[PDB]
């Protein structure tokens, strides 16, 4: 029997076993003789007998493993069946081109009200199932769309929302506002990462509300996780937010001269990372010469199939008048964004009379006049608010700050304005779809999955920490709840325990001894140090199995990193090293009371609208831990639905399947682990419609006219199979270990004997005609 | 893969991968425990700081050089030197590299065994060789004949080598230089009221031993010109703002290499140990030991050597014989540039001791 | 090619001629060091005028080994290594000059979007003389690799064609020359793997290199000693004066005199920060810490296996 052999380029290739022994599995490739290599027991997986088959449900496979699941997706990629049911989890593959009729309104009208498995897997077959649970158990349903960024989680989210506002009626007077608003908020929140050019750095959560009559009453979109650090510092191959490149490459010369805006290399918050624009050949000549920086002149535009910075500025200002935003209010939104840019151009020094004190540099006088004109504050009252610690004895004194604490206060004031600016944009959009009397609701989460890079920092630790909490949610909603369902359907199944990730939670966020409980204590310490914070992780947790030191790692890259330069946390998705440079700086979000009595006290009406003695530094990591555990309470209180979006290639083009990157997305999403616990006492379990298509080819045409509920109950009665080995369910047949492979050889054996047993059960159905009718 | 050349200096431990440019890590070898109470309590302070951090933390520690007169103080501190060097300097795992260690030409048994044995069992290198520092300075000098003067803190050496054999009965080890030159400099700077008495402050003395010292051409005549009012006095500035003016003692301290009577040791100067080792070699070979007199190490970087050494040897040496004293720049890294050439050459990969054979053999045969 | 650029091409060729007129001696303060001769002062003024360099900065670049401690020190070279550095600097300029002439000519027939192409090789065949050296061993070694190509393209491919045309023909095996390849260029034990290791050794010797071929390959059927040869000429050659490699085209004796010198192509880092740093625009256009000596025989083995 052939097996699946690890191949470097294809991931898995076909090959037999021709010599066997401990750690000495000699694998000859199939149809490629000669290249006979050796493997290990944990790298070789068995393969299916038939290579022409493709199954809608993957629990309908005989040998279920990661290589037989990657082959079923590779065959259904070839046959253009991107939507594929794996147990109760939708697996979707991005085709990156439009497939005919699958998004059709005749398709949406067909699917309406049909039962699962009866109709093929589709994006709307998950949204229809989580509408009938509104009438059964009467609980609000949360759609959680997972997958790496650029995998289609926002485009498949717009397909789910279009089905809910059509199949179950209308609801809203204008549908299209919900669809159209998403690229508007992705102008403010999208950035550029090493993995994807167009990536979202925020976790939006749509909340479509309904009522007891089952009609839509309006909606509410919020946001969780914002990379505030990105404003201040950017990576080499990364940009900042995509609104700043749409303001310096988009906006007119009677807007840029009025806001005193220059090229991005002049602004501190934009001169660290990449300053290049996303443009196409035609757009390159359309962008004005004064907007092109020397790095853009030397290295040119950035290429993407979808993004164009000057193009997306026209569709930004079109989407502003479609949510009702006035052009006079758009100019005040441009004054707030430009005021953050000229805030970063303020540079401090030391002086004094105070002798210890902090002052400003000579080059920061022209920059302070243009910054206070955009913010709407006095220059003298802003200069002794960035440089002093105001306190009272009730008189109210002022105490000059240190220079490092002045640089952290200017950067914290810039992150504070963008925080309230992002909440003001979603409040303007939520006002275009207000809701009234609600009861039931359908939430739609859109947050990225385990995204790991070659260089990982604080924000990659916040993404992987949020993924470990969501994966512990998936372990108690996909594995715990599911085995409660096997004991609710009469199947029984002995409980199989899963491996918990609770030890990682009580490492990263543990009270007093956690990593965030040492990082937030370092910022409170006088003279913080990155070497002191790195040694405090290994001093506090000396023995923990999830924690490792750079010298204990086997990866080469990690071999260049020194002991005081980073630490390795082992996660469920893999072992990720996090560098400790600027970790403490990124955890600083101190809101000084003098700056609070300045931004609130602004003379501009727009800033007043935006902002409409404890605790010193306040905490950043525990600010986000508060907003993460508050979103966990909204997931544990609602009914969840699991959609996983798989990227087939890095080029982002149709008909291209790499096989190695797709395998890593099955290993960095828990897919292999859920399909090993679930196998348990009944590894193969197939639906009546799936057992009609797979075995009708062995039946004559005349006999194949029967419906699948009768054909599966007449073939089970004709064979007379033992109920303890072959369990007959309501809509599925559940097979014990080694008995689906034995049933496949029943159908591939004696045709005359099987046609005689069909004749015998037909005779029994003629006799059992009246028994059922009373 | 690549071999690592690590020279067990007594200074000045030197470390760097196999070629082709300069050492990656150089550091002053000091280990220091904290001598004062902490008061700030922080905490986070290390039990012992190694160099360079122990040279940024002078006055809060008590500096202890781990190799003293060529003997390692204990392998507890030595292993921490090694661990610090591989991990927190070079950034390399020992299982990735066959290593190259150095020793002195004459040193007591079992100092090379115990070292070799501990480094094999603790750091688990796959192969190793231990070379004497003098042979490596011949590879660096590019000569195959000559008497090698390897002078570093705290052990100097005098090795005669002739194409390409060594004469065991002529190898001379002097414990004269260089820590005793430091201690003597500290004893004649107390003579001018500069109270540098403490262990840490001895590093500052070492810096004045580097920069401000010079050598006479003739002692008696430099002593004559010292009596004159001319400016032999040079003003050094000290980390607390003090200005130190040393003059006579400035040329007096290096002259000790020609007169160990200044320190009071019974042994004779480099002058006479050169002659007495040459006149323990066979008659024919003496011809080519003269004019292949090769200096090395960091303590030979005093300005008036080698032309003091030349004039003095020329006075004791046979008449009409040509004498040249080979002294290149960079002598502090001579040994290391030797080691780099050595471990890179095929076939001498098979003169390394390998872990599998070492597992059976142990300390035997190493020596 | 402009006549004003032809005059700068004549200044580069004449600068190689007055580079060879620089003669070294020993001195020093360094005491071991290398200096120049009195007759090399007038020749250094005319050489630095053609090259476009300062005379003092070229005199302490031909005679020193620059290294750093990051200060950046200078360490004087030996006299034999100074004569090998001047000769290696002359071969380095002619290398980049030959690539500059073909780049000027390739610019007179530029190509755009290509797919198919017809190559035309023009290289000499087994040319053997009465006195054979290193360059005749590089020509015969290149001929043995091309003849092993002809044995797998004229004999192997052709009998694949007899089995493609229905003729069938039973396979006849040819005598391989792979044993000569794993003699001349074998890893660690090859002749070029001992010749490039000799140059890295302190005090290289032609007698040590000749005995190292017979010490490393004592038994190989392709190798023979001068006294085992029957040709008379070879009877005058001594054991430490050469060795006989049997090739597919015949048995050729190669003398070992100046073999090591010819395998020296060391590019000193101080001379690299001098020829690049020239004040002349033409030299700048021409040239538009590992590995010590770099290798010459394995420089050519890299460009032969790439072809």
């Amino acid at each position: 029997k052939p097996v699946w052999a690890p191949h470097p380029t294809d991931g898995f290739q076909v090959g037999n076993i021709v010599d066997i022994g401990p750690d000495s599995l000699t694998i000859e490739p199939l149809n490629q003789k000669g290249k006979t290599f050796l493997a290990l027991i944990n790298q070789v997986f068995p393969a299916e007998e038939d290579s022409k088959k493709d199954v809608e449900d993957n629990c309908s496979l005989m040998y279920l493993n990661e290589a037989t699941l990657l082959h079923n997706i590779k065959v259904r990629y070839s046959k253009d069946r991107i939507y594929t049911y794996v147990a109760n989890i939708l697996i979707a593959v991005n085709p990156y081109f439009d497939i005919p009729k699958i998004y059709s309104s005749e398709t949406i009208k067909s699917y309406q009200g049909k039962s699962l498995g009866t109709m093929p897997p589709h994006v709307f077959a998950i949204a229809d199932k989580a509408f009938r649970d509104m009438k059964v158990l009467k609980l609000s349903q949360s759609i959680i769309v997972s997958g790496e960024s650029g995998a289609g989680k926002t485009e498949n989210t717009k397909f789910v929302l279009r089905y809910l506002t059509e199949s179950y009626g209308t609801g809203q007077d204008i549908d299209d506002r919900i669809v159209e608003a998403n690229p508007l908020l992705e102008a403010f929140g999208n950035a550029k990462t090493v993995r994807n050019n167009n990536s979202s750095r925020f976790g939006k959560f749509v909340e479509i509300h309904f009522n007891e009559k089952s009609s839509v009453v309006g909606g509410f979109v919020s946001h969780y996780l914002l990379e505030k650090s990105r404003i201040c510092v950017q990576g080499k191959e990364e940009r900042n937010y995509h609104i700043f490149y749409r303001l310096c490459a988009g906006a007119s010369e009677d807007i840029r001269e009025r806001l005193h805006l220059s090229s991005p290399d002049n602004f501190r918050y934009l001169n660290r990372g990449c300053t290049r624009y996303f443009a196409n050949k035609e757009t390159d000549k359309q962008i004005l010469q004064n907007r092109k920086s020397p790095e853009y002149l030397k290295a040119g535009s950035l290429k993407d199939p979808l993004l164009d910075d000057h193009g997306d500025f026209i569709r930004m200002c079109t989407a502003m008048k479609k949510i009702g935003l006035d052009d006079e209010e758009k100019l005040d939104l441009f004054r707030v964004v430009a005021g953050v840019l000229h805030l970063g151009n303020i540079d401090f020094e030391e002086a004094g009379s105070t002798s210890g004190g902090c002052n400003l540099k000579n080059k920061s006088t022209q920059a302070l006049e243009y910054c206070a004109e955009l913010l709407g504050l006095d220059q003298d009252d802003l200069r002794v608010s960035l440089t002093t610690r105001v306190m009272l004895t009730t008189t109210v004194i002022k105490v000059p700050l240190k220079v490092e604490q002045a640089n952290n206060a200017r950067d914290a004031l810039a992150k504070t304005v963008y925080s309230h600016l992002f909440d003001h944009v979603v409040n303007r959009v939520n006002q275009c779809f207000p809701f009234e009397t609600s009861s039931y609701f359908i939430g739609v989460l859109d947050i990225a999955g385990f995204e790991y890079f070659e260089h990982n920092s604080f924000e990659q630790f916040c993404i992987n920490y949020c993924n470990e909490k969501l994966q512990q949610f998936f372990n108690e909603r996909i594995l715990k709840e599911e085995q409660e369902l096997y004991q609710k359907e009469g199947l029984g199944v002995n409980e199989v325990h899963y491996v918990d990730n609770q030890d990682c939670i009580d490492l990263i966020e543990a009270r007093l001894v956690g990593i965030l409980d040492i990082l937030d204590e370092e910022n409170r310490l006088p003279q913080p140090s990155d070497q002191h914070f790195t040694s405090a992780v290994h001093q506090k947790h000396k023995d923990h199995f999830r924690l490792s030191i750079p010298r204990k790692s086997k990866l080469a890259i990690h071999r260049n990193i020194r002991d005081d330069e980073g630490f390795i946390i082992r996660h469920f998705a893999g072992a990720v090293c996090y560098e400790t440079t600027q970790f403490v700086e990124k955890n600083n979000d101190a809101l000084h009371m003098s700056l609070e009595s300045l931004i609130c006290e602004s003379r501009d009406k727009f800033i007043r609208e935006l902002f409409e003695g404890k605790l010193s530094f306040i905490s950043v990591g525990n600010k986000f831990k508060t907003q993460l555990n508050l979103l966990l309470d909204k997931l544990r209180s609602t009914g969840a639905s699991f959609i996983r979006c798989i990227k087939p290639n890095l080029k982002m083009t149709s008909h291209h399947f790499e096989g190695a990157q797709i395998l890593s997305q099955l290993q960095c999403s828990g897919m292999v682990s859920v399909l090993d616990l679930m196998q348990g006492g009944f590894p193969s379990r197939a639906s009546f419609h799936e057992l009609y298509n797979m075995y009708k080819k062995y039946m004559p045409d005349k006999l194949a006219r029967l419906d699948p509920r009768l054909f599966c109950k007449a073939l089970f009665k004709a064979l007379g199979l033992n109920e303890i080995d072959y369990k007959f369910g309501l809509t599925k047949v559940f097979f014990r270990p080694g008995k689906f492979a034995e049933f496949d050889q029943i159908m591939k054996s004696d045709p005359d004997h099987l046609a005689e047993l069909v004749k015998r059960v037909n005779h029994w159905l003629i006799c059992s005609r009246w028994k059922k009718v009373q | 893969t690549t071999a690592l050349v690590c020279d067990n200096g007594s200074g000045l431990v030197k470390a760097g991968f196999a070629g082709d440019d300069a050492p990656r890590a150089v550091f002053p070898s000091i280990v220091g425990r904290p001598r004062h109470q902490g008061v700030m309590v922080g905490m986070g302070q290390k039990d012992s700081y190694v160099g360079d951090e122990a040279q940024s933390k002078r006055g809060i520690l008590t500096l202890k050089y781990p190799i003293e007169h060529g003997i390692i103080t204990n392998w507890d501190d030595m292993e921490k030197i090694w661990h610090h060097t591989f991990y927190n300097e070079l950034r390399v795992a020992p299982e990735e590299h066959p290593t190259l260690l150095t020793e002195a030409p004459l040193n007591p048994k079992a100092n090379r065994e115990k070292m070799t044995q501990i480094m094999f069992e603790t750091f688990n290198v796959p192969a190793m060789y231990v070379a004497i520092q003098a042979v490596l300075s011949l590879y660096a000098s590019g000569r195959t004949t000559g008497i090698v003067l390897d002078s570093g803190d705290g052990v100097t050496h005098n090795v005669p080598i002739y194409e390409g054999y060594a004469l065991p009965h002529a190898i001379m080890r002097l414990d004269l230089a260089g820590r005793d030159l430091t201690d003597y400099l500290m004893k004649i700077l107390t003579e001018r009221g500069y109270s540098f008495v403490t262990t840490a402050e001895r590093e500052i003395v070492r810096d004045i031993k580097e920069k401000l010292c010079y050598v006479a051409l003739d002692f008696e005549n430099e002593m004559a010109t010292a009596a004159s009012s001319s400016s032999l006095e040079k003003s050094y500035e000290l980390p607390d703002g003090q200005v130190i003016t040393i003059g006579n003692e400035r040329f007096r301290c290096p002259e000790t290499l020609f007169q160990p009577s200044f320190i009071g040791m019974e042994s004779a100067g480099i002058h006479e140990t050169t002659y007495n080792s040459i006149m323990k070699c066979d008659i024919d070979i003496r011809k080519d030991l003269y004019a292949n007199n090769v200096m090395s190490g960091g303590t030979t970087m005093y300005p008036g050597i080698a032309d003091r050494m030349q004039k003095e040897i020329t006075a004791l040496a046979p008449s009409t014989m040509k004498i040249k004293i080979i002294a290149p720049p960079e002598r502090k890294y001579s040994v290391w540039i030797g080691g780099s050439i050595l471990a890179s050459l095929s076939t001498f990969q098979q003169m390394w001791i390998t872990k599998q054979e070492y597992d059976e053999a142990g300390p035997s045969i190493v020596h």
